[PDB]
């Protein structure tokens, strides 16, 4: 995954999750949630954004 | 007029501390203020600062860190907040290392802190009757 | 007392500490995100629990969380 | 380039009208969830929020009065065109007691024309209840071309108001300091507006509505009036039926204000046939209300050396018990436009509930006292604008508190002192409001449990322990001694309510003495009760709005907010708004109160038929005395006993008002499933509707979310208002329209 | 009949009903005068009676003991026109009005401001959906078949 | 007839709050599932928003029809 | 009217079953709160934050259920009460002809058999139904304390 892909969002705790997103920027650090999705829909706090996993995206084809 | 000249100087409201303050526990918030600013009271009214030393005293910890929240209005950041028990039994509470806890400094250690995210929380089923 | 938990979805933004209305919370060092600090629970004895810490939370499922447990008073802000 | 205004301050463009939420910073980026819906229509008005300068709020407000007051003037046109085209005002003209009075036909659509009731000369329609008849004959107004000519005036005024609005905020905007001077202001609303306002209502009564009215009540038909221009060409036509004419001028101009005593008189009672005041009372009493205003208006300083300034009154009155008194308080009222809505919201509701009373207590107009749905549509509806104005007072003086309120500019003055000890005011409110309660609501419910169990005799009732108001009898006896005694140029009492004969017209009794008994003395201190608890919960939220021992910086989550959090054993509603809604629905209890007690007590022991022999019949019998005492007698003897008519209208031209009770039920039900219930259960089960929608994706772009916390609580209230508010205006009507 | 009804033709207290309630309106038409628009206006509702009575009697309709129609809706065709042809013509009309909206959530959902579209109608793109309605029951039938009208597993669960 | 009407509503209501509470504290979602398929219990969870929505729809259509004759009939 | 009170039955009952389900159901989380069954059956709310969460509980599913279980009981029981009422004075044709309107309900049913329970005790005397009469006032009384 890299900027601009399109990615599925696995983590269950997520307005999100089974949606798709566009990842901002995947963090080449020891971070622990490096990959960076905007949404176009807001959650339920008003943000469209948030800090997802490797292991919780999954890019669409 | 007042007991002590550090005090604010304030009319007394009928909304400051009650028998609480005088058996369980009593706060007490300290700060310097360039000016004799006019400030509004976390309890009843206006009250107005000392130009020095200003000492309060309240019933809860937070009408001493909304008061504290306030200064910051007035440029004042040097403010303490103290606990003070049934005797004199002064501890300093606010700037707990000196610096204030939005600001990151050395030496804190990370309390609560899990290592996972909500999703990982165990089950409450496997949770009975422990 | 309440019990405030933080998680490592932390990303040391500190909306929650300078909402906290009883100082409970505070920054601490961390190697875990991009600010280098995440949140900590120190002095849950002065939890009220307003849960205002975590609707200053901007990450997705929060990551303070605050769960109301027996209380005091301290966490009851009795005043009397 | 004037010192005034400013020319040309905004472009007239519908640019903006197509951008919904420009006005505010938040919504102006479009809509993401249905929220901003919700939040565009409740910030329409926030002017404050919406910029950070007073002027333009002060011109934006000023423009919405333009609006307003065009909206007013249309709603007027359209009822004097409604009297004009669609009524039987000639009919009721020539026969004020056998007719009805009604304005507005029902088209023959879907079997509604049954709503065409049998209101009498020949006309069939839906009687009307704003006594709009019995205002026109009291202007004079004895043709419909004169109703068809006032309505073309006030839809021409209406386009000029809007014209104005527009004109004054698009090209010529004032500015702050024209807005500021509050002395000029109170100059000329007391001068110029309310006194010259008498003064002309005054020369209209004088020259047009003394000598018609006294003409149509010599029993001269309309048709035969003159018209109202030749009473001022010729000074025979007035001079005749007012022999005072024939001096012109000269008695006024020499100081011989005597000579003008036919026509401007001091008699106090009730014009015998037609019921209501005497009209030459009613111009001597305009004229001088107009003197008095005129003189009023020359008091403060605006542009010579004379006059008062209001800063030097208020800051001059101090005291040893006040500390820095009034000082600041002018800085308050011409700096916070919530603070002057807050008092004038206030006395505009305690005025209206004024007016109430002392309508039907010395009815003004004729045959409107004998027309009793009117008289009892008219208190209600006053009552009830009244009771709504002065929540609304509440609520802004609770909202410039939140907002406008400085700390620093109000150190040691009256407000500073009033919230320094609230907590006494609040403590002593709350402990005389449970004294009150206990005491009235549980001498009713001793009544009650005392006739229950067969004890007559230990009931609060006047054949048993007596409660008798006193102080209102003796005040009762002071007026009708006052003709002769302390009003010795009176010839009759104010009020006969107060004390007298029974004045009827056409065998209907118009005023009649109403008698205060022990039944009287416990609805009173109900009233007092229900005002008491509302006073409470509004100061409650005016004094907590910006500090609490449970949130000592309440003041920094605005004047509207659902809660501080579920901390603190729950910190529900502890708003100040919180407190408008909770104030809203006690006001509704005690204005429900007030006027079930004012139904009652009229129909039982005020209204019905005289005999010719004198005998006195009311509409129920009298038995407000001995059954309003227990709530079993106000359930079964007023409630159930005067819905048999609302029950049983359908079929008849009365069935609208039983549809509206049921459906005025089916509101006030619906409210409670706001009321009662919370958002999380309403977001959630959006949740399941909206997974539906996207299984066959038909969910729309702007997410769908359940309504705010706030909002909910808002709908609630305001349901609950609407359905309680619809269901007794339909029982009041349909009883007092059948009987 | 069925369930013990019997035509309204035949029912002596339907015609009870239409008799009581002309008698009303003329004994409500006698206290008006001449050719008055009152007059003219009741004369119209005795009318209109009389033919919603006679309609009702010559219309195929069942009156219980009360002397109403009563609906016979257990789905025979013989009372066709009580509940199942108002029953098409309402599924025709409701999913003609759900079809449009639903066309044009997708249609709006495809551009840049899928929101901004939704408070503010492109009245032309809604009158070409709109008037496009009228196969509904075939576009329904035909973008089922091609797997475009029911999504899989894109729509979002909750936790549990 | 009352009476025992008002028992039933009452103990239908406690029924379903019990299988709330159930739900909350004593479900294990392991043991009702094998492998990742979920039991007959589990799968309730699954169609969750299904089971809800066609009850938010059986409900709206026989309330907006009910109300409908009723007022219509008024 | 037995068919059209019997489909305010069926809507009552599918109403309690929704609400009840969709709590038992959603009591384990939603998407506004995905952990709820982190704060047990029973909690007020989770905040004011996330656009508010009143009444998020699955106990507070219980409670809403609570009122739709007493007026669908409430129906049922009007029904029975008013058809039998009619069945035993013999007026039959009252209920046939009147529970097809609300109005019908509000006027025939509580208006007309109100009349004895209400003079169980009048300014004028008392009967053995006063004791009924008190319950009544004393049941509207608890009604709206409840409201408060
Ligand atoms: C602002 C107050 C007000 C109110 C509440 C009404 C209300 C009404 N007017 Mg009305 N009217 C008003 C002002 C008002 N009018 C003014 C200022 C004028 C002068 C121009 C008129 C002139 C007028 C006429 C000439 C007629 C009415 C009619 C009506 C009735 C039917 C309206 C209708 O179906 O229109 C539907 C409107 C639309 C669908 C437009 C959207 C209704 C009771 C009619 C009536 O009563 O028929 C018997 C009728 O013939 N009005
Ligand atoms: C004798 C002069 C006079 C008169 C009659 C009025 C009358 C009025 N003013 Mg006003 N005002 C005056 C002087 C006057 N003002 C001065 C000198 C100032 C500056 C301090 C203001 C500042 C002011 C403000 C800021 C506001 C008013 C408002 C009002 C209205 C109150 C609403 C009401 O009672 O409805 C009664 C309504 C009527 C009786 C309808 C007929 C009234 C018409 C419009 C005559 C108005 C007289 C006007 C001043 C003449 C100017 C004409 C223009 C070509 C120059 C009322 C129309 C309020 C309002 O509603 O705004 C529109 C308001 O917000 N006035
Ligand atoms: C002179 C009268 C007056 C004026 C100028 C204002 C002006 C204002 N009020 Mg206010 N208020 C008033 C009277 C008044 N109020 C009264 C009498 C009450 C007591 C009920 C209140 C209670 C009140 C509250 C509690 C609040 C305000 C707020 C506000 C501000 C924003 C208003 C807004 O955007 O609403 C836009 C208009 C609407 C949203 C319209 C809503 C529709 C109403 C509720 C229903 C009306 C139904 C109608 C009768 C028809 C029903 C018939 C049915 C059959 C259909 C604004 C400064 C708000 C604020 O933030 O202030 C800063 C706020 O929180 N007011
Ligand atoms: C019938 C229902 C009902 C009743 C009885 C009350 C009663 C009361 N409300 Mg209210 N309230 C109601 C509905 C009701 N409310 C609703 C629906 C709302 C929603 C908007 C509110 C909202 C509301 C607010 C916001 C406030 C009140 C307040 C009050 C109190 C006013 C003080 C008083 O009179 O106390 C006296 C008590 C009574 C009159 C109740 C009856 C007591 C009997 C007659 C006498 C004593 C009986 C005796 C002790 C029995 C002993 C025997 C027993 C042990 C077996 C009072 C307790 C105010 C308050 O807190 O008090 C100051 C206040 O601020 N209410
Ligand atoms: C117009 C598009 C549209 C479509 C195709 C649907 C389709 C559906 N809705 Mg629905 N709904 C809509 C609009 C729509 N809705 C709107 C606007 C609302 C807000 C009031 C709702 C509220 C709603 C609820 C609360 C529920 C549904 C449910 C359902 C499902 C069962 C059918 C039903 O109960 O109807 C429900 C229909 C209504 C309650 C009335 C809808 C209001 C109008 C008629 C629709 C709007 C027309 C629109 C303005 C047209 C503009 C298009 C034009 C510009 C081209 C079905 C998937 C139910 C479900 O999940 O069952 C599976 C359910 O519980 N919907
Ligand atoms: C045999 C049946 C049965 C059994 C064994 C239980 C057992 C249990 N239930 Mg349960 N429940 C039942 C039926 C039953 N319930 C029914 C029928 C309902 C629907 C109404 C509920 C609704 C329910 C809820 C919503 C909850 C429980 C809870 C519980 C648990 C704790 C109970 C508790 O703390 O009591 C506490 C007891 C009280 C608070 C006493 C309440 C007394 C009420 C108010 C009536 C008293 C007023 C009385 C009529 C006075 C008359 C007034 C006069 C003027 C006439 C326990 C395992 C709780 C739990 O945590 O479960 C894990 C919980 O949250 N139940
Ligand atoms: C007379 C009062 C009243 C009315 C009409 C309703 C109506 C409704 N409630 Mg309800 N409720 C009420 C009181 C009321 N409630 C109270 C006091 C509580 C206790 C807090 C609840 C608690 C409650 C819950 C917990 C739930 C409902 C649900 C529903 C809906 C059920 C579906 C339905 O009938 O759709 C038809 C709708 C109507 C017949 C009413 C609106 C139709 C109007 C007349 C259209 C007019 C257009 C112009 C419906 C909107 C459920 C729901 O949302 O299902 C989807 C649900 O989950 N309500
Ligand atoms: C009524 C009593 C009254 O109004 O006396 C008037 C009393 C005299 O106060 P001051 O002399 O300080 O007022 C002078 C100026 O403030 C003019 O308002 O006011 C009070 O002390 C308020 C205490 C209310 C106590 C409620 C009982
Ligand atoms: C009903 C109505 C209307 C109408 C109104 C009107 C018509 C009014 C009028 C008014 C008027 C018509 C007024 C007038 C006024 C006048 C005046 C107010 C005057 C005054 C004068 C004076 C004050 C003088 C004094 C003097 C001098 C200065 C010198 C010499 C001596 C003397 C003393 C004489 C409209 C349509 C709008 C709307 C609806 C309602
Ligand atoms: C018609 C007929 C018949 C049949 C009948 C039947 C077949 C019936 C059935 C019935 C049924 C079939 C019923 C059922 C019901 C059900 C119910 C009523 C249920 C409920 C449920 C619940 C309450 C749940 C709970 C829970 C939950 C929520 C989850 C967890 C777990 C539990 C389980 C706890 C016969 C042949 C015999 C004969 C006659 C005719
Ligand atoms: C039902 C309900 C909702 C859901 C209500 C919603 C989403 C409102 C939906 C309104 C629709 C979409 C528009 C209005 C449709 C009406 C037919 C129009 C009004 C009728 C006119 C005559 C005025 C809440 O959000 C809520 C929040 C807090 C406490 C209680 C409740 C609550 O009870
Ligand atoms: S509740 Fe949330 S906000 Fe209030 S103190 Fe505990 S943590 Fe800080
Ligand atoms: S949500 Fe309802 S309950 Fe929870 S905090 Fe806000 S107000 Fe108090």
């Amino acid at each position: 995954i890299q900027k601009g892909s399109t990615v599925r969002i696995l983590r269950k705790e997520s307005y999100w999750y089974n949606e798709s997103g566009t990842v901002v920027v995947v963090d080449q650090s020891k971070v622990r949630y490096p990959v960076l999705v905007r949404f176009t829909k807001v959650n339920y706090a008003g943000t469209n954004t948030n800090n997802f996993g490797l292991n919780e995206v999954e890019e669409v084809v | 007029k007042l007991k002590q000249s550090d005090f604010p100087k304030f009319e007394g409201s009928t909304g400051g501390w009650l028998s609480a303050a005088k058996n369980e526990e009593k706060y007490v918030i300290i700060w310097t203020s360039k000016d004799a600013s006019l400030f509004e009271m976390p309890t009843g009214g206006t009250a107005k600062m000392n130009a020095g030393n200003n000492v309060a005293y309240f019933a809860r910890k937070e009408q001493c860190l909304a008061l504290g929240s306030q200064l910051r209005g007035f440029k004042i950041t040097n403010y303490k907040i103290f606990r003070i028990y049934p005797p004199l039994d002064i501890t300093l509470l606010h700037p707990f290392d000196g610096v204030f806890p939005e600001k990151v400094n050395q030496g804190r250690s990370p309390v609560g802190k899990r290592d996972a995210s909500i999703g990982g929380n165990p089950n409450p089923a496997s949770l009975k009757f422990q | 007392s309440h019990t405030v938990k933080i998680y490592d979805t932390c990303i040391g933004c500190t909306q929650c500490v300078r909402a906290c209305p009883t100082d409970v919370l505070e920054m601490v060092p961390w190697d875990g995100c991009k600010a280098g600090q995440i949140a900590s629970a120190p002095r849950t004895e002065d939890c009220v629990g307003c849960k205002r810490c975590e609707t200053a939370c901007p990450t997705d499922f929060l990551s303070v969380r605050v769960y109301l447990g027996g209380e005091t008073t301290r966490s009851l802000g009795l005043a009397y | 380039k004037s010192t005034i205004v400013d020319f040309n301050p905004v472009e007239t463009s519908f640019e903006k009208w197509a951008k919904p939420g420009q006005f505010s910073r938040t919504l102006a980026k479009g809509p993401k969830t249905t929220t901003w819906i919700w939040n565009l229509h409740a910030d329409a008005h926030d002017f404050d929020i919406q910029t950070n300068s007073l002027q333009e709020v002060s011109r934006k407000i000023f423009s919405a009065h333009f609006g307003q007051l065009a909206v007013i003037f249309l709603w007027l046109s359209g009822m004097h065109f409604h009297g004009a085209y669609f009524s039987n005002y000639s009919a009721w003209l020539t026969n004020p007691t056998s007719t009805k009075p009604s304005a507005q036909i029902v088209w023959p659509i879907v079997g509604q024309e049954v709503l065409n009731a049998d209101v009498g000369g020949n006309f069939q329609g839906i009687q009307i209840t704003s006594g709009f008849f019995q205002l026109w004959r009291a202007e004079g107004i004895t043709s419909e071309v004169e109703l068809y000519w006032t309505a073309v005036g006030g839809l021409v005024a209406s386009f000029l108001m809007l014209f104005a609005g527009w004109f004054h905020y698009h090209k010529a905007a004032p500015k702050l300091e024209w807005f500021q001077n509050v002395e000029s202001m109170l100059n000329h609303h007391l001068a110029g507006l309310l006194g010259l306002g008498s003064l002309s209502w005054a020369g209209h009564q004088i020259h047009i509505a003394l000598p018609i009215n006294k003409l149509l009540d010599l029993g001269v038909s309309p048709e035969e009036i003159p018209l109202p221009y030749e009473f001022i060409l010729n000074r025979d036509l007035i001079a005749q039926l007012y022999p005072s004419f024939n001096k012109g001028l000269t008695p006024f101009f020499t100081l011989n204000w005597g000579e003008y005593s036919d026509f401007l008189t001091f008699k106090g009672g009730l014009n015998p046939v037609t019921g209501g005041l005497w009209l030459t009372d009613t111009a001597h009493h305009h004229l001088a209300i107009a003197v008095l205003f005129i003189v009023a208006g020359h008091m403060y300083k605006t542009n010579w050396f004379l006059g008062h300034s209001i800063k030097t009154i208020l800051e001059a009155h101090k005291g040893p018990f006040t500390g820095e008194g009034h000082k600041g308080l002018y800085e308050v009222l011409t700096t916070s436009w919530h603070a002057q809505l807050a008092i004038n919201l206030a006395l505009f509701g305690s005025l209206s509930i004024i007016v109430a009373h002392h309508m039907y207590a010395m009815p003004p107009y004729p045959y409107i006292a004998i027309d009793y749905p009117t008289q009892l549509s008219l208190f209600t509806h006053h009552v009830w604008i009244g009771g709504f104005c002065i929540v609304g007072g509440a609520a802004h003086g609770a909202i410039f508190f939140v907002r406008d309120y400085n700390a620093a500019n109000n150190y040691n003055n009256l407000i500073d002192r009033v919230i320094r000890h609230r907590d006494a005011i609040i403590s002593h409110l709350n402990w005389v409001c449970i004294f009150l309660g206990c005491h009235s609501f549980g001498l009713y419910v001793h009544n009650d449990t005392m006739r229950a169990l067969g004890r007559s005799q230990d009931l609060f009732s006047d054949n048993a322990i007596a409660l008798k108001p006193i102080f209102a009898q003796f005040i009762q006896n002071l007026h009708t001694l006052a003709p002769g005694s302390t009003a010795p140029n009176a010839l009759t009492t104010v009020s006969y309510a107060f004390g007298g004969d029974v004045i009827s017209v056409g065998s209907k009794i118009a005023m009649m003495p109403i008698s205060l008994g022990t039944a009287d003395f416990l609805v009173h201190h109900i009233h007092a009760f229900t005002i008491h608890v509302t006073v409470l919960i509004l100061l409650k939220g005016v004094l907590y709005s910006r500090n609490s021992r449970l949130i000592p910086d309440k003041a920094n989550l605005g004047f509207r907010f659902p809660c501080d959090g579920p901390g603190r054993g729950g910190t529900c509603q502890v708003s100040a708004w919180d407190h408008v809604f909770l104030g809203l629905f006690w006001m509704y209890n005690s204005i429900s109160i007030v006027i079930f007690h004012f139904s009652w007590k009229m129909q039982s022991d005020v209204w019905g038929t005289v005999s010719p022999t004198g005998a006195v019949s009311h509409i129920t019998g009298g038995n407000f005395a001995q059954s309003s005492i227990t709530i079993n007698g106000w359930l079964r003897d007023f409630l159930w006993s005067q819905a048999a008519q609302v029950v049983q209208s359908y079929g008849s031209s009365l069935s609208a008002y039983g549809l509206i009770f049921l459906g005025a039920h089916f509101i006030w039900a619906f409210s409670l499933m706001f009321l009662f219930s919370g958002r999380g259960y309403w977001q959630e089960l959006i949740e399941s509707i909206v997974w539906a929608h996207n299984k066959l994706k038909v969910a729309p772009s702007i997410q769908p979310r359940a309504l705010s916390i706030t909002q909910g609580r808002a709908v609630g209230v305001a349901h609950y208002l609407l359905g309680g508010i619809g269901t007794t205006w339909a029982f009041f009507l349909a009883r007092i329209i059948s009987v | 009949d069925i369930g013990g009804l019997n035509p309204c033709k035949d029912s002596e207290v339907f015609q009870k009903r239409l008799a009581k309630t002309v008698k009303k309106l003329e004994n409500r038409l006698k206290k008006y005068e001449e050719g008055t628009p009152p007059q003219i206006a009741i004369q119209q509702q005795i009318t209109q009676t009389k033919q919603r009575f006679t309609r009702y009697a010559d219309s195929n309709l069942l009156c219980g003991n009360d002397g109403l129609p009563h609906l016979i809706t257990d789905g025979r065709w013989s009372h066709g026109s009580e509940f199942l042809l108002p029953s098409i013509l309402f599924l025709y009309i409701s999913g003609w009005i759900g079809w449009v909206g639903r066309k044009y959530i997708r249609t709006v959902g495809q551009t840049s401001n899928p929101t901004e579209k939704e408070i503010i109608i492109d009245v032309p793109l809604a009158i070409s959906i709109m008037t496009s309605g009228f196969l509904w029951p075939f576009a329904a039938w035909q973008e089922f078949l091609s797997g475009d009208l029911i999504a899989s597993d894109e729509t979002i669960t909750t936790s549990p | 007839y009352t009476h025992h009407q008002y028992i039933a509503g009452f103990l239908m209501v406690g029924a379903f709050a019990h299988g709330a509470i159930f739900f909350v504290r004593d479900y294990d979602p392991a043991v009702n599932t094998r492998n990742g398929e979920k039991n007959v219990l589990a799968r309730m969870l699954e169609h969750k928003e299904a089971i809800i929505s066609h009850l938010s729809w059986v409900s709206l259509f026989l309330g907006f029809h009910t109300l409908g004759i009723y007022v219509h009939n008024d | 009217g037995d068919f059209l009170v019997h489909h305010a039955i069926a809507l009552g009952l599918h109403t309690t079953t929704l609400i009840l389900v969709k709590g038992a159901l959603d009591a384990r989380g939603s998407k506004l709160m995905p952990d709820k069954k982190d704060f047990g059956y029973s909690f007020p709310c989770d905040g004011p934050g996330r656009g508010g969460t009143c009444d998020i509980s699955a106990w507070d599913a219980f409670y809403l259920a609570m009122f739709w279980m007493l007026n669908t009981i409430g129906w049922v029981t009007f029904y029975w009460h008013w058809k039998h009422l009619t069945l035993w004075q013999g007026n039959q044709v009252q209920f046939n002809e009147s529970s097809n309107y609300i109005m019908g309900w509000l006027r025939d049913y509580l208006w007309l058999n109100s009349s004895p329970l209400i003079n169980g005790y009048n300014p004028f005397g008392m009967n053995s139904l006063s004791v009924w009469a008190w319950m009544f006032l004393f049941g509207h009384l608890v009604w709206a304390t409840g409201f408060m």
